[PDB]
């Protein structure tokens, strides 16, 4: 549950972040796949290797579903209510595999905001990304 | 744990560069404002109030200090990190009843400062082994629980 | 996120409780208590002894709060907002605490309504509580 | 695992009780209602697609039997737990990753089981003495990845 402080820095954060989402979407993607290997098993026809086309043009993708999520942070089931089919119902996804996830996007955001990663910061986008992740993770249909 | 040389040479070359001084505090700074709860077991600390009180606290800074310290000794002992975190496991485990997660948890707070700290320099490869360290640290850490 | 199937699931099962609330709110709690010391910590003036007078007196709020939950499972945030102020932010209950007490009432309720807890509606009544559980731990006041 | 002299007794008179036929497929059964994410692990079972096409898959009832033939052994050598599963570790850890929370999720589905078979005989003591063994069996699993 996401408080008014933690919507307003969510938005000020990802609002800086700007048009480098998709990019952090994709070395996000890339650092989890390096440090945690078993989360490749998902992603079998991928070409996963550093720099590869499809792990950046998903990574934009990840970034642009966060990007929807930013702006219906009031009705997120609603919104994420497809992605949530894909990866609660279809995938299967072990929720771990989300912390993960979230984590190296944290890591990726403190390595290209040195200026604005502040403690307040990392808590609220925590906080939206545990909560998206129990979204994509919910089978509410 | 395992770490392979090109891994526990990166780590080290990093590990040379950062602030003993400090970087112990801020973790134990960001877990606390990012994971409230743990607030719970630094009463004797002060102030934690708000973000700017949690990070500026004396006690945070000092005590982070000792914590950065274990895991600088940790990384000395790579291959004994349950030995090495045998004392702090007892204290943490039966004394402090610290629930495992938050060795966890604390673990990944430092890497977001590591990353803080050294940006581009802090890359996947290098991320990628310094899990392999605060995960080793953490079980370690969690062992009297086993 | 509970699924339609869920809040019906959870309004069967809970509504079959009713008078049994103290009850077995304080029968999850001596569970909670014998089965994971730990727990206690957080009772320090209360006497938890077996058959204690505030055990039970403290189980039947618990289970009334739950009771008021599931009348406003569409809206837990601000129904539960006292309670997750209490929690959250004045008793900082580690979030572990919580799943303990979930799965012992999870046990309780397994224990006294047999034809009730099927699997469907064992898995309504995990996701009941760990919604409740996320709310009683989360600071969005 | 340390089971009070008067903890075991609970434990095995209520366990020679158990339908070793029936309480691992419902215990495997529930888990896989209840935390679906943990199919992916058994998609070569069959239909899973509702809970009573789990509850009622033969491969998931028959496997159950292995499984609670298993906590079984556990219970039989409390002395020498992770040992007992050292070969099932490799398998879980090495081979299948299986997160070890999983490990968890499933010795406490069994409790609810076991809980919901014996109703007002599970009382809070035995189900107390339950939860060791199972946490037991649990960081037995998890061993290898420590
Ligand atoms: C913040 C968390 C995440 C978000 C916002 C998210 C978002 C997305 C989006 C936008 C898609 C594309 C959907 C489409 O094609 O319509 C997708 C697909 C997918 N996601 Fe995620 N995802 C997240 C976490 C995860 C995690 C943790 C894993 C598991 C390790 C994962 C595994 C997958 C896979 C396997 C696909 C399908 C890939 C393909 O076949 O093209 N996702 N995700
Ligand atoms: C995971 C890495 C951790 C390491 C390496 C670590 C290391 C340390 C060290 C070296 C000490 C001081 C020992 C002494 O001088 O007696 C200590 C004490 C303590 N730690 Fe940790 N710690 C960790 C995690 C945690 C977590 C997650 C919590 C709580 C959420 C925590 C709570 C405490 C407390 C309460 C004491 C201090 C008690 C006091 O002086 O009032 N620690 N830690
Ligand atoms: C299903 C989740 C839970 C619910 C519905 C719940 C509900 C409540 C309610 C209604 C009160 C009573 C306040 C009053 O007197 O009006 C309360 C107080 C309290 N709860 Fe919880 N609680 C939950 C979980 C927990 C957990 C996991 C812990 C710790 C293990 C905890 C620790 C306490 C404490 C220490 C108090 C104050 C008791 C006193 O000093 O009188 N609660 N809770
Ligand atoms: C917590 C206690 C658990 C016990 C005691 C246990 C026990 C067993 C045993 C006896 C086997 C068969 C070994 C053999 O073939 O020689 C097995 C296999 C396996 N287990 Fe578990 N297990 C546990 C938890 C889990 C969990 C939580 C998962 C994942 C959700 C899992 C997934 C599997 C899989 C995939 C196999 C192979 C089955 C197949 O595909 O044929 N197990 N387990
Ligand atoms: C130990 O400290 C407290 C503080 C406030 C309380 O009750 C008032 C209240 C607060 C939040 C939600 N509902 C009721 C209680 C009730 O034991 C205990
Ligand atoms: C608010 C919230 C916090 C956490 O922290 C772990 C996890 C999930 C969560 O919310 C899920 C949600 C969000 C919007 C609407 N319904 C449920
Ligand atoms: C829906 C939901 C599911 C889980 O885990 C199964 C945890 C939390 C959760 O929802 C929290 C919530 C509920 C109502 C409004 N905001 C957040």
């Amino acid at each position: 549950v996401l408080s008014p402080a933690d919507k307003t820095n969510v938005k000020a954060a990802w609002g800086k972040v700007g048009a480098h989402a998709g990019e952090y979407g994709a070395e996000a993607l890339e650092r989890m796949f390096l440090s945690f290997p078993t989360t490749k098993t998902y992603f079998p026809h991928f070409d996963l290797s550093h720099g590869s086309a499809q792990v950046k043009g998903h990574g934009k993708k990840v970034a642009d579903a966060l990007t929807n999520a930013v702006a219906h942070v009031d009705d997120m089931p609603n919104a994420l209510s497809a992605l949530s089919d894909l990866h609660a119902h279809k995938l299967r996804v072990d929720p771990v595999n989300f912390k993960l996830l979230s984590h190296c996007l944290l890591v990726t955001l403190a390595a290209h905001l040195p200026a604005e990663f502040t403690p307040a910061v990392h808590a609220s986008l925590d906080k939206f990304l545990a909560s998206v992740s129990t979204v994509l993770t919910s089978k509410y249909r | 744990v395992h770490l392979t040389p090109e891994e526990k040479s990166a780590v080290t070359a990093l590990w040379g560069k950062v602030n003993v001084d400090e970087v112990g505090g801020e973790a134990l700074g960001r877990l606390l404002v990012v994971y409230p709860w743990t607030q719970r077991f630094f009463e004797s600390f002060g102030d934690l109030s708000t973000p700017d009180a949690v990070m500026g606290n004396p006690k945070v800074k000092a005590h982070g200090k000792k914590v950065l310290g274990a895991f600088s000794d940790g990384l000395a002992h790579l291959d004994n990190l349950k030995g090495t975190f045998a004392t702090l496991s007892e204290l943490h485990c039966d004394k402090l009843h610290v629930d495992p997660e938050n060795f966890r948890l604390l673990g990944n707070v430092l890497v977001c400062v590591l990353a803080h700290h050294f940006g581009k320099e802090f890359t996947p490869p290098v991320q990628a082994a310094y899990q392999k360290v605060v995960a080793g640290v953490a079980n370690a850490l969690a062992h009297k629980y086993h």
